[PDB]
RNA sequence: AUGAUGUCAUACUUAUCC
């Protein structure tokens, strides 16, 4: 996204697990990364939500509280009918911040 | 049988997985064959277009559908 | 078949105290210090003090019947390799005035000899803080000795 | 090369190919190991094996010269076993 | 009765560029037999040396007495060298011949 | 930048000043490493890039030759390590065929990253080995890594196993299968088979849920080790079955099928660790069986499970613990049997102060106990563990406390009787009164307990809140924040039961602490006030808002991360809800104070800030406040500005922008550039929020976009293009396309550039323009560019044409022009020329 | 009179981040 450009999404097969968002990343969109116009809920992959991988945030990856949703601008642009956008990789973010 | 050609991966990049997207180094015949296959798939998918195509010809709907499915593989020949 | 026990192995104890050719037992505590009092080893084997060894100049002193472990041999065939260990260390005691502090005094404790030891014709047990002073009639052997140190 | 003809391991035996593969592995790698025998067992476990994948797995296993000869010797013996109506190579008819 | 980190190798520094291995062997030769000694002949490492003895306690008495010991105008830097890794510049090999020998001679 | 006294050995070659006379100059210039290792952060950045682009130049050989010693250094840092890992990655995104000789020479240093105490180190390591294996060839990896299988040390064998796990995740299971399946049947020595089996396991952990397709073949491999004469192979084998089944989500049961009958038999005869391992496997298996077969088999396992509670082995206790979870958490098991046989020994041996001090044992214990509650019911478990709330040690109290928490979370408090409830509330207060550390467990615990009890808690309030005030003094630093938060979470309960005196208490009492100088306390105080606002309404506030709000206003200077947070939040709640109680003058002062809150380093602060600014924008009306936004100096380049832009958007929503636009559009005139691109952004977010309503204002913005899109400097084209995007999605289908075509003209030249933000911007632009205008016009701009053999135009126009192609591929058919047929091929589609 | 590369400041973006 606009904050992390080197992050890669999962884009796996869509399952029946509804996605969730963390308390620090509440209200933020997954594709458009906006805060207004939520139109479609976020669905997670089957391998992305299993055991300890269930109930976690898609973007933040922390403890999910509320369910995540997609932006209406991404819904009208057909950017929400793609695969599961689970953040798998984590590069150049929250790595040197742990040392300080 | 040394081939020295292992199109496996590099750095989790590119790796085309879709069909009909195309590349910058795509040839003209490959793009024409992909456009013809997309046109055949759109003719097979749309019911009104298939009805308008079968009403003009003297053939039936299922025969024209089987002819369009049989002509999908190798429509031109040289890619 | 592998016989795992998860007990105290001897290699971790031998790597901590490693001598030249043998194991090193009878280690001193962390409260050891250099002695500054007027005390010298006066050995009298035949009522004549030929040798004299300074105990306050060295930190460790090992006497035995082996020439590879010890530095200087001793002419005592009735004494074992590890019979007695006289080491000076400042222990917790009280002076004559009543104030507490560090006093350099020799520590006397038996190391578990096979025949024991005797001092002033009396046997002393280990793990007991005895009042050790100068000019004591000790014995540097397991059974008996014809030489005393002062 | 010799790895372009389609073959099938279901029409050939497996017990007669173990000694020739063991001799080829002892000639290539010098000694006897357990990873190369397991790789040769896994390469013939499928009913329709892949000659190019086996050559890549054994094409670099050695140095890149004895493995090509080993693949060319294993493809011809398997071809002679699959072409025969019995299902055995030429080295098993004499002994 | 020794700290584990100390090793038979000692890194020694604050050396002159003219210094002679005669003085080296003489001085360091007090504590025990020299396993061997290296000296930097290279632009950065000139002025430095490594000493290795047949025994560790040799080196222990060395750094004991040689601590801040003097040569010319200089007080040498005497430290216990840290060779945790083998720089892998060299390899692990050539075990086969010697092990075959001990398996041959003594037969064990 | 400086050299540590040891690093000289590595960098000595740089010290000598001999200069300017081949490869020796490449090693000499390669000391840019030193700039990466030690130096200022900018030196590290610029150095890092410079060495990235020189990869293809220098080659992998010199680099690794000059790196691997450093990453091998005995004195290596944490950071320095991580940084050298970074350079290895970034250079391995480029070099592909080159690394083949160095692969092992890499892994030897890298495999120690896989086994490490640091987690981020592990995910990094797995990542870079993934990039290496995928980067190199399969046969490269395989042929490389064989000799480490039989290596004497087991360390290299283990970390090597995890290596094969990573590479197998890279290149997939089926490609690597025959290798493994060959390994586990190796007849030389056992150590190999041990390794390969461990590989099966680590594949199970890593791949996890995705093992599913090849599960059968994998099992067929591993099965032959269970009966082997050696022990290890048996143990690690059955363990690997465990890992499989655990990643084996409720299915593939019959694939494990042939494995069972030996296992059960082994369950009889084994002493020691292998036994426990089998119990681990069988444990994860049982949920995958049928409640009939698993009835029998389970009832058999229960015996040994009982007998084996008492072993001192902690591995044992872990296993048998999780087992008890799965076996006794089975729907096909009877309550009373557990209640009698299990619970008394369970709470006897398992609940002790050996366990709780450990971490994993703590958690797993919590879970298992939770599930036993899930079956036998609530009052049992809780009733037995309540008495331990009053136990001395903390960690133990913490344990039973969170246990009670989860229990009453799931089952509900309805089952609980009266007396045990007295012991409950007293237990929870007592435990809460002694807190050595600050943590949520006690608090969330209390809150969940009370909210679960509902109004059965009412007789207990005065004791609660008495404790709440007295503690609300004691120690402000430590406990003030905590008692405050306690109020915050107990608000609703202190409300619905209709104790009004208590709301007077908390209202003015908390009101008084707003002068507290310690921020970490004050924050919790404001939070408590917040929660009290959400229960009792505006006009009923015992501290009437006229009092409260201006008393809040000065606090905004407070810098503090928690004060600012809760404060701005509360100003938001009151500013949104009542908003009449306070006169406008106070409000506009609040504005001029809010303006500099946008220096916050936190995103949520700015969030609440902007939303509030919208609320008060409603309380007053647009013109003044949007003017106060346009006052902004823009002074900070890295953001700190565009939040004001967002405020301009939301303000333009809160009352109709149908009013506001002329002021803004006029304010583009100003010669100061960064605020020009600022108001461009304001249009962008503006259309993003307004959506449909842009069916009118498109025209108004059109010529200005003309002026902006015509380039003064790149940011104009970029931001303006984003505006075209959001406008283009918003207006869709309403018939305004014409002017959007006109704007598309000026959009079109910007197609060419290498700047990432402008090219991705333009991409979004032309995508929105695709949907709005329709593909036909797009394609009519994208035709001629395809052809171009020039290494640029074709790259781009094919990128575009792909973007147009993926979506709306169905509707493109009509618009492909007529293309004449050549010799070998017929390029005319005659179907469209059939005429009735 | 564009363009070329290179030492070297200066603004801007990524809702970048303790």
């Amino acid at each position: 996204a606009k904050h992390h450009p080197d992050l890669i999404f999962c884009r796996k097969q869509a399952g029946v697990a509804i996605g969730r968002l963390c308390e620090k990343c509440d209200g933020k969109c997954v594709i458009c990364d906006s805060y207004v116009r939520p139109c479609t809920l976020v669905r997670i992959c089957d391998e992305c939500n299993y055991g300890s991988y269930q109930g976690r945030c898609v973007i933040c990856g922390g403890p999910g509280v509320s369910d995540a949703y997609y932006c209406k601008e991404c819904t009208i642009q057909e950017k929400d009918r793609d695969g599961c956008p689970k953040i798998v990789n984590l590069g150049s973010s929250k790595t040197d911040l742990f040392y300080e | 049988m040394t081939d020295r050609y292992t199109i496996h991966s590099q750095l989790e990049h590119l790796q085309s997985k879709y069909i009909g997207t195309g590349h910058a180094d795509t040839t003209k015949w490959e793009w024409l064959v992909n456009q013809h296959r997309d046109s055949y798939c759109s003719y097979m998918g749309h019911f009104d277009l298939l009805n308008y195509f079968a009403i003009a010809e003297n053939e039936s709907k299922a025969r024209v559908r089987f002819n369009l499915m049989e002509k999908m593989l190798q429509p031109c020949g040289p890619p | 078949k592998e016989k795992p026990s998860f007990e105290l192995s001897g290699a971790l104890l031998e790597d901590t105290n490693t001598f030249r050719g043998v194991v090193i037992k009878y280690s001193e505590p962390p409260e050891a210090r250099i002695p500054k009092k007027r005390w010298r080893l006066y050995p009298f084997k035949n009522d004549e003090v030929l040798p004299v060894m300074y105990i306050h100049r060295q930190s460790a002193y090992l006497l035995g019947r082996h020439r590879r472990i010890a530095d200087i041999p001793i002419d005592h065939p009735s004494c074992s390799k590890q019979h007695a260990v006289f080491q000076y260390r400042l222990v917790e005691y009280t002076r004559a005035d009543g104030t507490v502090g560090r006093r350099v005094k020799p520590y006397i404790i038996d190391l578990g000899s096979g025949n024991g030891t005797f001092l002033n014709n009396k046997r002393i047990e280990p793990q007991r803080y005895y009042e050790l002073k100068e000019k004591d009639v000790l014995k540097f052997g397991f059974s008996s000795r014809e030489y005393v140190l002062l | 090369e010799c790895l372009e003809k389609k073959v099938d391991m279901s029409k050939v035996n497996l017990e007669v190919i173990k000694p020739w593969i063991t001799k080829r592995v002892t000639e290539i790698l010098g000694f006897e190991d357990d990873v190369v025998i397991e790789f040769i067992f896994n390469q013939l476990e499928v009913k329709n094996p892949d000659s190019k994948m086996m050559q890549i797995n054994l094409t670099g296993f050695l140095n890149g010269k004895n493995a090509r000869e080993f693949m060319g010797e294993l493809w011809p013996l398997l071809l002679s076993a699959q072409e025969n109506i019995a299902g055995i190579p030429s080295a098993f008819l004499e002994l | 009765r020794l700290p584990p980190e100390v090793n038979r190798i000692l890194y020694i520094r604050n050396l002159p560029y003219k210094i002679t291995a005669e003085e080296m062997y003489d001085i360091f030769g007090k504590y025990g037999p020299i396993r061997q000694i290296r000296v930097g002949n290279t632009p950065e490492t000139r002025g430095t040396a490594y000493v290795v003895y047949e025994d560790i306690f040799d080196a222990k008495n060395a750094c004991d007495h040689l601590s801040g010991f003097n040569v010319c105008n200089r007080y040498l830097v005497v430290l216990y060298y840290n060779a945790n890794r083998a720089f892998q510049k060299m390899d692990t090999k050539k075990k086969e011949e010697q092990l075959k020998l001990l398996k041959e001679k003594y037969g064990i | 930048p400086f050299l540590k006294p040891d690093d000289i050995q590595y960098f000595d070659k740089l010290l000598v000043d001999v200069d300017e006379s081949e490869e020796q100059k490449e090693r000499k210039i390669m000391k840019l490493l030193l700039k990466i290792k030690n130096g200022t952060p900018p030196m590290r950045k610029a150095a890092l890039r410079q060495i990235t682009d020189k990869a293809r130049e220098f080659g992998a050989g010199p680099l690794f030759n000059q790196i691997l010693p450093l990453l091998m250094s005995p004195t290596l840092e944490d950071q320095e390590r991580h940084l050298l890992v970074k350079v290895i990655d970034r250079i391995l995104y480029k070099l592909d065929d080159l690394v083949r000789p160095y692969v092992h020479k890499i892994l030897v240093v890298i495999e120690p990253l896989l086994i490490d105490e640091d987690y981020y180190a592990r995910v990094e390591g797995r990542e870079i080995i993934s990039n290496l294996a995928k980067a190199a060839g399969l046969a490269t990896m395989i042929s490389t890594m064989r000799p480490d299988i039989d290596n004497m040390d087991e360390y290299v064998r283990n970390t090597t196993a995890r290596a094969f796990a990573v590479v197998a995740s890279a290149l997939g299971i089926p490609s690597l299968l025959p290798f493994l399946k060959a390994v586990c049947k190796s007849k030389k020595s056992w150590q190999a088979r041990h390794t390969g089996i461990k590989i099966v396991q680590q594949i199970a952990i890593l791949m996890g849920c995705a093992i599913l397709p090849h599960l059968r073949s994998l099992v067929e491999i591993i099965e032959h080790g269970l009966v082997d004469e050696q022990q290890k192979v048996r143990t690690i084998s059955a363990l690997a079955i465990a890992a499989l089944a655990e990643a084996a989500t409720p299915y593939g049961i019959e694939s494990f099928d042939s494995v069972l009958k030996p296992l059960w038999k082994g369950i009889r005869q084994h002493r020691g660790k292998g036994l426990a391992a089998f119990l681990k496997a069988i444990g994860y298996l049982i949920p995958l069986m049928d409640a009939e077969y698993a009835n029998y088999y389970t009832r058999e396992v229960m015996l040994i499970l009982i007998r084996e509670f008492q072993s001192p082995d902690e591995e044992m206790k872990k296993i048998v613990l999780k087992v008890v979870k799965q076996c006794c958490g089975t729907d096909g098991v009877e309550a009373n049997y557990i209640k009698t046989e299990i619970l008394p020994p369970f709470f006897k041996h398992f609940w002790q102060h050996r366990m709780a001090l450990d971490r994993r044992n703590y958690r797993q214990l919590v879970d298992t106990t939770v599930e036993l509650a899930n079956k036998v019911g609530a009052a049992e478990i809780i009733s037995r563990i309540v008495d331990d709330l009053k136990d001395e040690a903390e960690q133990y109290r913490k344990m039973v406390m969170e246990t009670i928490e989860k229990i009453m979370g799931n089952l509900g408090a309805a089952d609980i009787d009266h007396k045990l409830e007295e012991q409950l509330i007293d237990g929870i207060l007592y435990a809460f009164q002694e807190q050595t550390t600050e943590d949520s467990v006690m608090l969330n615990g209390f809150g969940t307990v009370v909210n679960a009890l509902g109004k059965r808690v009412k007789p207990y309030l005065p004791q609660i809140c008495g404790t709440v005030l007295w503690r609300l003094n004691n120690k402000s630093a430590k406990v003030r924040q905590q008692a405050a938060d306690l109020i915050s979470r107990t608000a609703v309960v202190m409300k619905t039961c209709q104790e009004e005196k208590l709301m007077g208490h908390l209202g003015v009492v908390l009101y008084e602490y707003l002068g507290e100088e310690y921020p970490e306390v004050l924050g919790s105080i404001l939070g408590a006030l917040k929660a009290i606002v959400n229960v009792i309404g505006m006009h009923k506030m015992t501290p009437p808002i006229k009092d409260l709000l201006p008393r809040l206003t000065p606090i905004l200077k407070n810098r503090h991360e928690k004060v600012q947070e809760n404060c701005i939040d509360l100003v938001g709640r009151i500013a949104d809800r009542g908003a009449e109680y306070v006169s406008a003058r106070e409000w506009m002062r609040i504005c001029f104070e809010l303006l500099e809150l946008l220096k916050a380093h936190k995103k949520a602060i700015r969030r609440a800030t902007v939303n509030t600014f919208g609320y008060i924008a409603k309380a007053i009306g647009p013109h003044d406040v949007l003017a106060t936004l346009l006052n902004n100096l823009k002074v900070q380049e890295r953001q700190n500005r565009v939040c004001t832009t967002v405020a301009i958007a939301i303000v333009a929503e809160t009352c109709s922008p149908f009013t506001v636009l002329p002021a803004l559009m006029n304010e583009y005139r100003v010669p100061e550039l960064n605020v020009q691109n600022g108001v461009l952004k304001s249009l962008s977010f503006l259309f993003e929020y307004i959506g449909e309503m842009g069916k009118d204002y498109i025209y108004a913005v059109t010529p200005l976009l003309e002026d902006a899109l015509m380039d003064r400097d790149l940011v104009h084209r970029q931001t303006a293009s984003a505006v075209v995007q959001h406008m283009s999605l918003g207006v869709y289908g309403f018939g305004c396309e014409d002017s959007l075509n006109h704007l598309l003209n000026y959009v079109w030249p910007n197609v060419f550039e290498t700047s990432p933000h402008v090219i991705q911007a333009v991409m979004g632009a032309l995508e929105g323009l695709r949907v709005a205008i329709g593909p036909c016009r797009m394609l009519q701009y994208c035709l001629q560019g395809l052809f171009h053999p020039a290494r640029k135009v074709r790259d781009v126009y094919w990128k575009i044409y792909n973007s147009i192609y993926i979506g709306s591929q169905d509707a493109l058919i009509a618009h492909y022009p007529r293309i004449y047929n050549d010799d070998k091929n017929t390029y005319i589609r005659y179907e469209l020329d059939y005429i009735l």
